[PDB]
């Protein structure tokens, strides 16, 4: 995969969150990490052939 | 006449900008094909076009 430091500092720029004001920007990347895609390409494979 | 070879990050913009006057001086069929490449396509999707 691509590494996850390597990534998601990229996207944490071009998003530019401000670290004092409650946006709608800061909830973009909750949740993406090395696990989660192993565990949506296999339950996407597999319920399409069952 | 050694080939070198270009060892940069893309989240930096200025060493993109920077790449635009190495490639302006030194000859092209001096770096290698690999990473002159990758370091050419960076600065056509950032900043031209």
């Amino acid at each position: 995969l691509v590494s996850t430091e390597a990534q998601i500092q990229k996207m944490s720029q071009d998003l530019q969150l401000e670290a004092l004001t409650i946006q709608s920007e800061t909830q973009f990347l909750t949740g993406i990490n090395s696990q989660a895609a192993n565990d949506c390409f296999k339950t996407l494979i597999a319920a399409m052939l069952s | 006449q050694r080939t070198m070879s270009l060892d940069f990050v893309t989240t930096n913009y200025m060493s993109l900008i920077s790449g635009m006057w190495l490639l302006t001086v030194v000859p092209n069929d001096m770096f290698i094909r690999e990473s002159l490449v990758a370091c050419q396509l960076a600065i056509i999707n950032t900043i031209i076009y």
